[PDB]
């Protein structure tokens, strides 16, 4: 015995094509903003070692919540010719 | 110690042995877990039971690993070195014959350790062994490998902190002088709690049990259930209970009630199980939770209930995956639907099938009933009630026990032809053990 | 008198030397270079001191050198040698700069000469990216430099600016959120390079912070971004270049708990296994010993790995850095799944392995085989032997 | 009618005979696929 | 049993055109049950045609972008997008063919060539540049004689 | 066809059948040669161009 | 005729050819090229001293060939799997097309077992597959995984053996289906068994030995007499090509 | 099939509309070039070439040379992968 693939062939495989039809960037874009980003503005944290618990704990599920994955990403601003 | 070297030496031999050899390879794996089970008996022939209670001491200068020999122990490794050429029997590679030879030289090691860090050291050093040994690429389940690696790792991994805290607190690892220095017993409490609370099946940290010692094969399912389990129990025993015991005294009501839980809720998924090895599996749950409330009762002779307890269930229960392997191994399939009329079909197969049936239930002439009246007597001195729970779901045990029986043993006949010598001589060790240890068990 | 300053006019000297005997050497169309090598080795063990960091390096180096081939290559190990060996005497920002940027520029065209194939292109483009990101960071460095030289008039490293550096030599070991040069470096240049890469710079670097580096401030939140950014990157990339270069983001993140908890016995333990694995691990033809390597890197029990990740956990339970040990200890759990399936992939597959035709036959094995015996190790480490 | 023994014992494998050898698989279960399933 | 046929290789013998980046058609004998990278790389077609199979536990299997008619879209094999097969496929269209992508766009190791393959015209596809270690990568540009079939291995390392 | 295939086959194999100890010991060393000369970072490939079948310099390039 | 001279072989045109019948001693190599044609194999094969592999050869992982065996790669290209064994004076070779239109290289799988004197040539043969002594297997013919050939089997071109059954005779018809256990066991301990005895030669052989020391004595005595003469090969092939060269310019116009 | 059946064949017939030799009404979607249109070789040619301009390809001299009726020219379109 061996499970069923749920769904259909062309409704999968057009799911599996979606939002790749374009030329990927270069990911030195990416690496000189986080570093644009981290020289320039780390050392707003170092006031936050000190805080409480608490607030860092909670601060810290706020960033794992608020996150967006970079793999897989896809905007639909990709494909409009207007605003 | 010379002796266990030697030991180790010649069954490391196995793999210089040319593979063409093949009469000379079975003889050699097979000898080299012969050996241990005299020397341990030999141990056993020269315990003083009126003299201290650690004998036999080796320690390591300042590598921790240092042993001693205990009742708990003796007993455990005893067990262990019967179990452990019938092992080899099942076996047909030299693969299996090496994890099975270190995982021996692993399991005797931590059993009989007196060191904390020695014991995290040899115990989870078995866990690559256990992953290659449950999800092998044809007939194994990689799901269940990587579920019982994971629950291990994650136990460990919670206990090594508060190793190394009490470890910084007073100086050594060492339990004898771990269990004279002041120490805060909270924190190492949880961590010791959170590795053996995995390794004895205790809800909710249980579900890698039912995957793993199915998938497992014959041999792995033997040494996972009268073995592995037992190193939680002999954990606490030797561990957490002289370490820390204020914290082992205040967490009695939460330890209590996963027993409770755990005892009922297995018990009653039991019923519903339509796999024979997942039927057997599950019913190592129970047995387990019995045996940690008797532990953590501390109230009449509560080591001596609870080791007797855990030999009880580690002669009973390899010898009805025994039995479930045979089945599977002459007959392809481990589902009830197949099987029926074995009785007629099976005449031994089936009567040695109602003798563990009738042992995995705590029947007299067996030593699960000796067993389980002392632990009820154990459990049974703190309050009644805590006793009354487990006295009266006996007829959940039972049910599933008869049923399973019943419909397998029963009915129309159909399924394979009888046992063979090697199967009968896999088998017999663990009945005359059972004769003996139910019937005249001390002098 | 110029009496204690020998061994300079003798690296000089031999440089010297060296240069116009590969020089002779190829007019005569040697295509190999074996006898240059070794002199480049005898230089490597004259010009190093006589401290256990230094010889480390100069072992190291050694080694290391018997994965090159050409003579400019091996030159620009040398002068890269050069910059690791006195980045570790420097007791100022100016030759941190310059030992720095000598590092940085061997490394760049070290990537650009060495590769071959269908792999050419790249291998630059990864060695141009880094290249760029390297230049803001030196000018960071220097910015930073000049506000503190302005500030307290001297040489001395103290004060706010100290933090700026402490973020450009987290940028030399990869430390994540600065860590995806490292990870383009790791995809497409070609292994040699890659292990010259993960063990030499981090060690010369972790010494130059071990002698001469304090700052009034943490790194915690560097450790938190490594430690799950690596453990959760190795998880989820199937190529295993990308894999390798994430465990070493999570790796270099247990070695900023050793270094921010102080204690660096830890660190220096915890370094040298690891790169003893990183050079068993480039050099591999065998591919049964890559499970060895997978369960020295997870931190299992009897191997070297769990001794030097386990000292850094008992260093960190005994100061009570509770928030960042429980971190470090749900990102190695997580780090044995994908070990385990380097494990799945390696050991539980039929064995081959081709031999050599045009001699040098399986060129490593003395090295590798050598490396293996990582399992004798630790009988050595369980003493007080790294303090 | 298979021959799985020589007269003084001697077991032989039967790779190429006619007959079907009796052996480990002869009496596997026959798959009903709703039990399967 | 009876007097009935003898198998014969032409019984399961499987024909595909195959029309390459040139737009020379090709004849492609397979057989049943074999892949179609797997016909296509004893074909003797060319190296940079193929690229791994970027899923995990599946690197050494070669794979190539081809166009598949709408009679024959629904005989290639049904991928769950949720799976971490579905997430392999992705990958690949994620990353090795970008912008070349059609609605006619699949990967020959998800089509396995059976009866009603036969007679089926395919065509290969575009990809962009692409590397998996410095032994294995692609610089973009289709000039090389060397087939993919005369490798004596496939290494994910 | 058959017949001619085999006078082509059997030219080729006696071709390298009946070399001698120092000519096979000769193209070893030469197989050698230009296994080392493969690597394009070679830095000999800067001054010296290389005869393809024996791996001597053949030419100054520069 | 065709001429046994090559001025575009790899390694260029050979300087001294010596006829068969002046050989003192036997020269037969057991792993060599033919032009630009090598042999690919694993470092832990076992070559027998009187078995021949030359040409266009892939070898895999735990595979041997036995006394006397032939792997002829001359026309095309043939691949032994892993742990496959070829058994005493079996020849395996290729042609340079099959009727079928597939591929001509012979390619066999692996755990493969080939049984003495039998012949492959352009052939299928999948994984797990017991080929009979004295059996013959023509031009593109498959034989499909966990199969059987009984002896003296002959499978005519272009003709395919099911998977999962025995088949023997002349021509091949069906004679039973392989158990369940045959097909998960047998095979592999079949093939296992043959590696077993190739690692059991692999221990004992010492490589290159010293019969060398007998033929080095003759040479010896040779530098001793002045009779020895010593050829710059690579001048000598430099020479060759350039007045190969010379004498094509000096025809054309 | 890699493209549709009709779409193909009303642009072929706008195609063929404004050819000068042509009869406007006479285009049938199956016709021959040689008995019922009536062209010679250049013409063949030339409307070969309005259909590459118009469906973006490249037809080789023998592919264009097996194309001999309106339905040849609209099934290899049709069979060719790189259509527009
Ligand atoms: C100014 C100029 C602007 C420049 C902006 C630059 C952006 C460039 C883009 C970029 O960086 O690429 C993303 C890039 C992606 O990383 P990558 O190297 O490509 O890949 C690495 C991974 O593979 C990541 O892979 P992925 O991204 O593809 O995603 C895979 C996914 C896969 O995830 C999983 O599968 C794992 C998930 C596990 C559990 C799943 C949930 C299941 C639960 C069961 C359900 C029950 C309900 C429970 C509900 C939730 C409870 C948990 O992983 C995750 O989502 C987890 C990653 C999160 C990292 C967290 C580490 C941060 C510190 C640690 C503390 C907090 C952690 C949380 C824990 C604490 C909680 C108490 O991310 C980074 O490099 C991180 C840095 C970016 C963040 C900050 C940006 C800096 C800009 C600063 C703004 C201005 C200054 C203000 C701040 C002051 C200075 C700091
Ligand atoms: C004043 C300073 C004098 C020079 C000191 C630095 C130069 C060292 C270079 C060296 O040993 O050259 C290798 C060279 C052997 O290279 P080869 O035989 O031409 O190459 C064959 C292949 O490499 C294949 O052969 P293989 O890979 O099996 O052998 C490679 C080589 C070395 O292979 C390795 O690199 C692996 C050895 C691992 C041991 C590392 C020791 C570090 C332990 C730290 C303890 C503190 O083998 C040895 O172990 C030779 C050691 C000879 C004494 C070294 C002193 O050794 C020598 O000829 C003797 C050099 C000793 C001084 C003259
Ligand atoms: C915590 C106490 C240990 C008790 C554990 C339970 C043991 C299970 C079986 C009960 C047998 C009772 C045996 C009593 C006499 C034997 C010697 C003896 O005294 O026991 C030893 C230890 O006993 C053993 O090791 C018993 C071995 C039992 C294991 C049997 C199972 C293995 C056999 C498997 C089947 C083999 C069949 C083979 C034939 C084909 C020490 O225990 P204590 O008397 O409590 O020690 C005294 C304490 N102090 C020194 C501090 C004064
Ligand atoms: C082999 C050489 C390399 C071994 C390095 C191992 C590093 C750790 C890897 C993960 C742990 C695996 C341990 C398993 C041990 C038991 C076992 O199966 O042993 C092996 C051999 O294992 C050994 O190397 C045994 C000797 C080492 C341990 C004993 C001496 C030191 C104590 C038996 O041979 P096969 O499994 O048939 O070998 C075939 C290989 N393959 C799986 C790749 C198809
Ligand atoms: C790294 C190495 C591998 C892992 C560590 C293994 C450590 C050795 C095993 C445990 C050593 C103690 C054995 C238990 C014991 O009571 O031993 C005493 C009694 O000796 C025995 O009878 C030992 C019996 C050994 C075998 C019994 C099982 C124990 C562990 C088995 C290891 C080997 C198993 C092989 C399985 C194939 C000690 O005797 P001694 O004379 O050295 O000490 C007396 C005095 O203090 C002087 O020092
Ligand atoms: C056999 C190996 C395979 C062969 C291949 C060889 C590989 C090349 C050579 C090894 C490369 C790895 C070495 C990494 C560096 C580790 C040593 C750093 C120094 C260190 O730990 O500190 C010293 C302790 O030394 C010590 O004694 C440290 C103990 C050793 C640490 C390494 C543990 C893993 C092995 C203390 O320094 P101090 O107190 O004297 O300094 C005060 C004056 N500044
Ligand atoms: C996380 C790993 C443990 C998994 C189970 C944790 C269960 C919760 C702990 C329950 C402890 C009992 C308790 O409440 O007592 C606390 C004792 O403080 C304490 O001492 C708190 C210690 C509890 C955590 C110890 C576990 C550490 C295990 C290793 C962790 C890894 C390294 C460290 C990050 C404070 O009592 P209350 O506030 O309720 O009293 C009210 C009146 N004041
Ligand atoms: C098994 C592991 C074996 C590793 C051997 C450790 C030996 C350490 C010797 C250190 C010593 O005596 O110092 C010499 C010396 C310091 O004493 P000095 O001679 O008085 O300067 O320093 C060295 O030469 C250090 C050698 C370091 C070798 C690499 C690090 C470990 C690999
Ligand atoms: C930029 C502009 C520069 C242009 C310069 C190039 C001009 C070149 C023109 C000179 C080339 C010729 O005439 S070439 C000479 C062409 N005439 C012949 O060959 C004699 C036989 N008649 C034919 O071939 C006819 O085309 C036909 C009867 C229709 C055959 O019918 P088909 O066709 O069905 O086949």
């Amino acid at each position: 015995y061996k499970p069923e693939v749920p769904g259909n062939t062309v409704d999968n495989w057009t799911e599996l094509r979606a939002s790749w039809n374009k030329e990927r960037a270069s990911s030195l874009g990416t690496n000189y903003y986080l570093n644009v980003a981290v020289m320039g503005f780390a050392y707003w944290l170092n006031e936050a070692y000190y805080f409480p618990p608490r607030t860092l704990y909670v601060g810290a599920l706020v960033f794992f919540a608020l996150y967006v994955r970079k793999a897989y990403f896809s905007t639909p601003y990709a494909f409009k010719h207007e605003y | 110690m010379f002796i266990s070297v030697l030991l180790i030496l010649f069954a490391l031999c196995v793999t210089l042995i040319p593979e063409a050899h093949y009469h000379m390879v079975r003889v050699w794996s097979f000898v080299a877990t012969i050996i241990p089970m005299w020397v341990v008996t030999w141990m056993w022939w020269n315990f003083d039971a009126s003299g201290h209670g650690l004998q036999m001491l080796v320690i390591l200068g300042r590598s921790h690993l240092a042993f001693g020999i205990d009742g708990v122990a003796l007993s455990l490794m005893l067990l262990t070195t019967v179990l452990f050429p019938i092992c080899m029997m099942l076996l047909r590679t030299v693969a299996g014959f090496m994890t099975f030879i270190l995982l021996e030289v692993l399991v005797l090691s931590a059993l009989c350790v007196l060191d904390l860090l020695g014991f995290y050291i040899l115990f989870e050093a078995s866990l690559i062994l256990l992953f290659l040994l449950i999800g092998r690429a044809p007939y194994g389940s990689l799901e269940a490998a990587y579920k019982i690696v994971l629950y291990t790792m994650a136990g460990s991994l919670v206990l090594l902190p508060t190793l190394f805290m009490i470890y910084s607190e007073c100086g050594t690892t060492n339990v004898l002088y771990m269990t004279c220095a002041y120490n805060h017993q909270t924190v190492l409490g949880w961590g010791l709690l959170a590795v053996l609370a995995v390794k004895i099946p205790l809800m909710p940290v249980h579900l890698w049990l039912p995957e793993a010692h199915v998938a497992a094969p014959t041999a792995g399912s033997v040494l996972l259930a009268g073995v592995l389990l037992k190193l939680g129990g002999i954990g606490f025993l030797r561990f957490m209970l002289p370490v820390v015991p204020e914290f082992c005294v205040s967490v009695f009501p939460l330890v209590s009630t996963l027993c409770l839980v755990s005892f009922l809720f297995s018990t009653l998924s039991t019923l519903r199980q339509i796999d024979l090895k997942k039927i057997v599996a599950y019913s190592s749950i129970a047995h387990m939770s019995m045996v940690t409330l008797a532990i953590f009762s501390q109230s009449e002779f509560s080591a001596y209930s609870s080791s007797f307890l855990m030999i009880a269930h580690g002669l009973i229960s390899p010898a009805l995956f025994l039995i479930v392997g045979i089945l599977y191994d002459r007959a392809h399939t481990k589902f009830i639907l197949y099987f029926s009329g074995l009785g007629a079909s099976m005449p031994i197969g089936s009567t040695l099938f109602f003798l563990f049936t009738l042992g995995n239930l705590a029947f007299p002439l067996f030593p699960n009933f000796i067993a389980e009246v002392l632990c009820m007597v154990s459990i049974f001195a703190v309050h009644e009630l805590l006793a009354y729970v487990f006295c009266v779901c006996q007829v959940l045990g039972a049910a599933y026990g008869f049923w399973a029986f019943n419909r397998v043993v029963h009915g129309l006949p159909r399924g394979p032809a009888d046992v063979t010598r090697t199967e009968f001589h896999t088998v017999l060790p663990l009945l005359i053990g059972a004769v003996w240890l139910g019937i005249k068990p001390m002098a | 008198a110029a009496a204690a300053a020998m061994i300079e006019l003798d690296l000089c000297f031999g440089l010297l030397l060296l240069i116009l005997f590969g020089l002779l050497s190829l007019r005569n169309g040697h295509v190999s270079l074996a006898h240059i090598r070794f002199i480049c080795q005898c230089w490597l063990v004259m010009i190093t001191p006589l401290e256990v960091q230094d010889f480390a390096l100069c072992i190291l180096t050694v080694v290391l050198l018997q994965s090159f081939h050409s003579f400019e290559a091996l030159l620009f190990l040398l002068l890269a040698y050069i910059g690791q060996l006195y980045m570790m005497h420097s007791c100022n920002l100016v030759s941190f700069y310059v030992c720095l940027e000598a590092q940085t520029l061997c490394v760049v065209v070290l990537c650009g000469l060495l590769a071959r194939g269908a792999s050419t292109s790249f291998s630059v483009e990864a060695a141009l990216k880094f290249l760029l990101l390297s230049a803001m960071v030196s000018g960071m460095a220097l910015f930073w430099f000049s506000a503190m030289y302005q500030r307290t008039g001297s040489l001395d490293m103290v004060g706010q600016e100290t933090f700026w550096i402490l973020l450009v030599m987290l940028f030399k070991l990869g430390v994540a959120p600065m860590h995806m040069w490292s990870v383009d470096l790791y995809g497409s240049i070609p292994k040699s390079l890659l292990l010259y890469l993960s063990t030499a710079p981090k060690l010369s670097l972790f010494t130059f912070w071990a002698s001469s580096w304090h700052h009034d401030f943490s790194v915690g939140v560097f450790i938190l971004f490594s430690m799950f950014i690596g453990s959760i990157g190795a998880y989820g990339q199937p190529a295993l270049r990308s894999l390798f270069a994430y465990s070493t983001i999570n790796e270099i993140g247990l070695l900023l708990l050793a270094v921010e908890t102080a204690g660096f016995h830890t660190l220096y333990q915890h370094l040298g296994i690891y790169i003893i694995t990183q050079l068993l691990l480039w050099n591999l033809t065998d591919k049964r010993l890559f499970a060895l390597c997978a369960v020295s890197l997870a931190g299992l029990p009897p191997f070297a790995g769990f001794f030097g990740k386990a000292w850094i956990f008992w260093h960190a339970m005994s100061v009570q850095a509770f928030s960042l040990l429980a971190a470090a200890l749900f990102c190695t759990l997580l780090s044995l799944v994908y070990y385990l399936r380097v494990i799945r992939l390696f050991w539980t597959a039929p064995v081959h392995t081709a031999a050599s035709f045009t001699g040098a036959p399986n060129q490593t094995t003395l090295t590798s085989a050598c490396a293996v015996a990582l399992a004798f190790a630790p009988v050595m480490l369980v003493k007080p032997f790294v303090i | 009618e298979a021959k799985q023994f020589t007269p003084d014992g001697k077991y032989m494998p039967g790779i190429f005979s006619k007959a079907k050898p009796l052996d480990r698989s002869t009496q596997w279960v026959h798959k009903n696929p709703y039990i399967e399933a | 049993h009876g007097p009935a046929q003898t198998p014969t290789v032409f019984d399961k013998l499987v024909e595909v055109t195959v029309v390459d980046m040139n737009g020379i058609r090709h004849r492609v004998r397979g057989l049943q049950g074999q892949s179609l990278a797997q016909a296509l790389v004893e074909y003797g077609f060319p190296d940079t045609y193929f690229f791994p199979n970027m899923g995990f536990y599946t690197q050494h299997i070669v794979d190539a972008h081809v166009f598949v008619p709408k009679e024959f879209w629904g005989k290639v094999q049904n991928v769950d997008p949720e799976s971490d097969d579905g997430l392999a496929v992705k990958r690949m269209f994620r990353d090795i063919v970008q912008d070349y992508q059609r609605d006619t766009s699949f990967f020959a190791s998800y089509i396995t060539l059976g009866a009603e393959h036969n007679g089926m015209t395919v065509g290969i596809g575009p990809i962009k540049p692409w590397i998996l270690h410095s032994e294995w990568a692609f610089a973009g540009v289709h000039d090389s004689r060397n087939k993919q079939f005369d490798k004596p291995t496939v290494e994910i390392w | 066809k058959s017949a001619s295939c085999y006078a082509e086959l059997s030219a080729i194999h006696k071709f390298e059948q009946s070399k001698t100890f120092e000519e096979q010991y000769t193209e070893s060393c030469i197989i050698k040669d230009r296994a080392a000369l493969a690597d394009p970072s070679n830095s000999v490939h800067q001054m010296w161009e290389y005869d393809s079948q024996t791996a001597l310099v053949a030419r100054a390039k520069r | 005729g065709v001429s046994s001279q090559f001025f575009d072989a790899p390694n260029g045109p050979s300087v001294k050819q010596v006829l068969i019948e002046d050989e003192w001693y036997n020269r037969q190599r057991s792993i060599f090229p033919l032009l630009d044609k090598e042999p690919y194999y694993p470092v832990d094969v076992f070559v027998a001293p009187n078995a021949v592999v030359c040409g266009d050869v892939d070898i895999y992982g735990g595979a041997s060939v036995f006394f006397g065996a032939v792997l002829r790669g001359d026309l095309n290209k043939i691949r032994l799997g892993n742990r496959s064994a070829i058994l005493d004076r079996a020849v395996v070779h290729a042609a340079r097309a099959v009727p079928t239109g597939l591929n001509a290289a012979t390619l066999i799988g692996e755990k493969v077992t080939v049984e003495p004197y039998a012949v492959l040539r352009s052939c299928r043969v999948e994984p797990k597959v017991i080929i009979g002594a004295r059996s013959v297997v023509c031009e593109g013919a498959v034989v499909e995984s966990e199969s059987i050939l009984a002896p003296n089997s002959v499978v005519p071109p272009a003709r395919r053996i099911p998977s999962g059954e025995l088949w023997g005779g002349s021509p091949a018809k069906f004679i039973r289906k392989l158990t369940d256990h045959e097909r998960d066991r047998v095979l592999d301990d079949v093939s296992t068994h043959y590696h077993n005895l190739a690692t059991m030669f692999r221990r004992e052989a010492l490589e290159p030995g010293t019969a060398w020391r007998d033929v080095e004595a003759w040479r010896q005595k040779l530098v001793d007499q002045g009779e020895y003469e010593w050829i710059n090969f690579r001048e000598q092939k430099y020479l060759m090509r350039l007045q190969h060269e010379a004498e094509a310019l000096e025809k054309l116009t | 099939g890699f493209l549709d059946k009709d779409s193909v064949t009303e642009r072929v017939l706008h195609v063929t509309k404004h050819f000068e030799k042509i009869d406007a009404s006479k285009v049938s979607p199956a016709a021959s070039f040689e008995k019922d249109l009536g062209l010679d070789s250049l013409d063949v040619v030339e409307l070969v070439m309005a259909l590459e301009e118009e469906f973006g390809l490249e037809i080789p001299d023998a592919e264009a040379d097996k194309i001999a009726s309106v339905g040849d020219a609209i099934n290899y379109i049709c069979s060719n992968p790189m259509a527009k």
